[PDB]
RNA sequence: AUAUUGGCGAGAGACCGAUAGCGAACAAGUACAGUGAUGGAAAGAUGAAAAGAACUUUGAAAAGAGAGUGAAAAAGUACGUGAAAUUGUUGAAAGGGAAGGGCAUUUGAUCAGACAUGGUGUUUUGUA
RNA sequence: ACGGACCAAGGAGUCUAACGUCUAUGCGAGUGUUUGGGUGUAAAACCCAUACGCGUAAUGAAAGUGAACGUAGGUUGGGGC
């Protein structure tokens, strides 16, 4: 009769395979999986856990964050990795040329970098050109900029958003939202 | 095939027609067709059955058995034949009915009515 | 005429009959769970019955395979039967109960002149 | 679908999920919002702060006409050229060129500050602007129209 | 540099005729994604019942 | 009743509505005898538009 | 025509072919090349020795 | 142009299927109960064709044994096949105030597979 | 302690409106064809105009106003390179 400290047949709290069904996923995990073996480099091991990542883990990664990453030290002439689709950011004007190495580009995104002068090239293909991840400059996607993650932790003082669709007074702005109606939270 | 909204292809109002029909399109639920010889001499194939006609039948348990009509039967879709029946046994002998669509015609009986349908299917006569 | 297998055993090999289905017409043989608070053959008590738990299950080197050591197939026609080259001694042939005497001869024929097993030989044999 | 729903995997446990004390009733605690300054309140203190009690004023047959003021800040106003004249009064910044811009024909009321553009002088008939946006266009060398 | 593909005729046959191709052809295929829209547009040739 | 974190509702349904709803099944119904009224008005109406 | 191409629009307002996310349909052709036949160690047995 | 669970005429349904679906697939808002206002059923299927039991004998009749009919009465107007409860009967077995049960084996009855394998020297064999 | 003489057929966490959690999917600062028109192989299918909801900004009771001093700052910890 052992004394389990802890609990039973406890699952790491990761995925080991990817909640979907794209065919061309099951395609480009067993390459990444492949690396991961013979290679010992982490690179192929921090882009194998993206590849079990949902769409609030891989968020749009704007290409005004990426034009931030070649004004700053070792990127101005290095290849950039992205986590999922880029966006078109049309709140930027100046680019130079340089290399994207990611998953999904959207017209606009893939227009715009590649008007400038740049390129834009599939995870696969910058895979072979850099295969421990030399040259690699790789970036993330606002994930606590959701609206689902403004109404997380909700009590008295702390300021979590409330949830309801219409906004405006008469609504949650009576007893307990001022210092005259009894309190103010 | 159906292109036409006026016609029906459901099961239920086939068997509903069929199992209350009136006399009047019963000679038309009853028709037969003729032989090559008949088919020859005026070229129509189809024409519903009467008293007086001579009719072969061409399967079942009666094949190759010809009769002259005695009295066509519409009430349960059939026609009963004096040279095609069947014995009891108390002795008593009664008729035999059946279907119109397994008896070929090889000899027709014409009037008014009957000349005036072979022009209007498409034929020759004599 | 057999693949590489051990000696087969299965462990229980009596019957897994439900609660009851020796005290009322009710009742019948098909395993189903007791969800009784009191049941005694669920609080797995001494003198009751034994209940089927997955502590039973088989060694995958002989599991599947019937009395003569082949994992079974069913067939409805001589095309299937050609599908069995380099599963001869891997498998072992059987007739479906909806078949005709006749037909089924003619697949029996040809499933001797490849070399497999027929576990159904005396299916509607008039003498 | 009725297959993929667990209350099949319930359909021998007796109780379905809901229990074998308090069970599942009709109505238990009420019927919606019943108890909100009674009972209830300890989840409306929290979460729901503010539900109960009285606002500013009341407002007699209100529309949203004189309320309609879509905003367009600094950020975009180059999105509403094409990109094939957009580049074309960007690259070559010239004068008396200055790009005409229509905030009514946008959909657009007010304009504000988000976060800067080039140095190119640009005019655009709006209807209100901002204090921040004001000062970056005369700096930039473009005018502003008062349109009604 | 297209893959081809030869003409032909109502008796059979090839025709000396070789011609370009769409390039829809060597797209995306996704088997799951026809899944799951398949049995949506199932349900719009259909009809209702009641009691 | 009043229970977890969630938007308040504002569903109005305390009626016997059940005698009250609206099937629109005759919707791509009516609009082909939509385009049978302005073929014949078309028609009917003279070779005017 | 009716659906476009490379050159050609596609007929379709707002519309534009599928976007592409790899290279090759045999993957066993990606994964052999040249440049990762050589950034790649030795290998293993396929199937483990039972040590103990 | 908007509506429509009544009437009337048509075409359909990922509807339902004789304790269902309408109360109602039939002499059905009929039988039948109630002073009455009202309430409100059970019941589809023989057989391809009644081709429906002629006829002998025993019997008061019903029928019996047969025969005949019939592709099939293990298809017969109490009719397609005919589930369980209950029952007839032969065969089996147990039982000193319960029956029945878990695990092991005795005995009764009963049943599967395995056997051939594969293959070598070969007096040389019914017709490769 | 309560129901349970027996056997069979039926027999109970549903549909849908409005949302939240997690998930896949397409597009992407835009997005939603089936509100409507065209066409038609016909309640299907395929294509389209114009607006609109939501998002792209908040803040106050309201008039009213409304996000770059600084390579969009510094510090501590930081994957990867």
């Amino acid at each position: 009769g052992i004394d389990h400290t802890s609990k039973q047949h406890k699952r790491s709290g990761h995925r080991t395979a990817p909640k979907s069904d794209n065919v061309y996923l099951k395609l480009l995990v067993k390459l990444y999986t492949f690396l991961a073996r013979r290679t010992d480099a982490p690179f192929n091991k921090v882009v194998l856990k993206a590849l079990f990542l949902s769409k609030i883990n891989r968020p749009p990664v704007s290409v005004s964050r990426i034009a931030r990453a070649l004004k700053q030290e070792g990127a101005a002439n290095k290849t950039v990795v992205v986590v999922g689709t880029v966006t078109d950011d049309a709140r930027i004007f100046e680019f130079p040329k340089t290399t994207v190495a990611a998953l999904r580009f959207t017209a606009g995104a893939r227009a715009k970098i590649v008007k400038a002068g740049g390129e834009c090239i599939t995870l696969d293909q910058l895979a072979v050109r850099a295969p421990k991840g030399q040259n690699t400059l790789i970036l993330r996607g606002p994930r606590n900029s959701r609206e689902a993650v403004r109404h997380f932790g909700m009590g008295p003082h702390k300021g979590k958003a409330p949830r309801i669709l219409s906004t405006g007074r008469k609504f949650e702005r009576a007893r307990g939202r001022r210092r005259s109606k009894g309190f103010k939270v | 095939a159906k292109q036409s909204l006026d016609v029906s292809s459901d099961r239920r109002k086939a068997r509903k027609a069929y199992f209350t029909a009136p006399s009047s399109q019963r000679r038309v639920l009853l028709s037969a067709p003729l032989s090559k010889e008949l088919r020859a001499q005026y070229g129509i194939k189809a024409l519903p059955i009467r008293r007086d006609d001579e009719v072969l039948v061409v399967r079942g348990s009666k094949k190759g058995q010809e009769g002259k009509i005695s009295s066509v039967y519409r009430l349960k879709f059939a026609v009963q034949v004096d040279k095609v029946t069947k014995e009891k046994v108390n002795g008593a002998s009664v008729p035999i009915n059946l279907h119109p669509s397994k008896l070929v015609i090889t000899k027709l009986h014409l009037d008014k009515d009957r000349k005036a349908l072979i022009q209007r299917k498409g034929g020759k006569l004599e | 005429a057999s693949l590489p297998h051990p000696k087969i055993v299965k462990k229980h090999t009596k019957k897994f009959k439900r609660h009851h289905s020796d005290r009322y017409h009710r009742v019948a043989e098909n395993w189903r769970k007791q969800k009784g608070i009191d049941s005694v053959v669920r609080r797995r008590f001494r003198g009751n019955i034994s209940q089927p738990k997955i502590g039973y299950g088989s060694n995958k080197k002989t599991k599947f395979l019937s009395p003569s050591g082949h994992k079974t197939f069913l067939v409805a026609n001589v095309k299937d039967l050609e599908t069995l080259t380099m599963h001869t001694k891997t498998y072992a042939a059987e007739i479906a109960h909806n078949i005709s005497a006749k037909n089924r001869v003619v697949i029996l024929a040809r499933a001797k002149a490849l070399g497999i097993k027929v576990t159904n030989p005396k299916g509607r044999l008039a003498l | 679908p009725s297959r993929f729903t667990k209350t099949r995997k319930h359909r021998g446990h007796v109780s379905a999920g809901k229990g074998r004390i308090g069970k599942h009733r009709k109505h238990p605690g009420g019927r919606g919002m019943a108890g909100g300054q009674h009972h209830h309140r300890i989840n409306m203190d929290k979460y729901h702060p503010g539900y109960f009690g009285k606002v500013g004023m009341r407002y007699f047959h209100k529309q949203q006409a004189h309320f309609w003021k879509p905003v367009l800040n600094l950020d975009k106003l180059w999105t509403l050229i094409p990109e094939d004249k957009r580049d074309q009064y960007l690259k070559s910044a010239s004068k008396e060129t200055a790009p005409v811009i229509d905030t009514l024909a946008a959909g657009y009321g007010k304009i504000l500050g988000k976060g800067r553009i080039p140095n190119v002088p640009v005019i655009v008939k709006a209807r209100f602007v901002s204090k921040l946006a004001e000062e970056k266009i005369r700096a930039a060398g473009g005018v502003v129209e008062l349109i009604a | 540099s297209r893959p081809q593909v030869t003409v032909h005729s109502l008796t059979g046959e090839a025709t000396a005729n070789a011609l370009p191709l769409p390039a829809v052809f060597s797209a995306p295929i996704r088997p799951d994604i026809v899944h799951t829209v398949f049995t949506s547009v199932n349900k719009n040739k259909r009809q209702a019942y009641a009691v | 009743a009043i229970s977890k974190n969630l938007p308040i509702l504002k569903n109005h349904f305390r009626k016997h509505w059940q005698e009250r709803v609206k099937v629109h099944f005759d919707q791509a119904g009516k609009k082909v005898s939509r385009r049978n009224a302005r073929a014949t008005r078309a028609a009917k109406i003279a070779p005017r538009p | 025509q009716v659906w476009g191409s490379e050159t050609v629009a596609s007929s379709k307002v707002g519309y534009t072919l599928p976007s592409h996310i790899i290279s090759t349909s045999d993957v066993t052709r990606i994964i052999n090349s040249s440049e990762i036949q050589s950034a790649i160690r030795p290998a293993g047995q396929a199937t483990q020795k039972r040590t103990h």
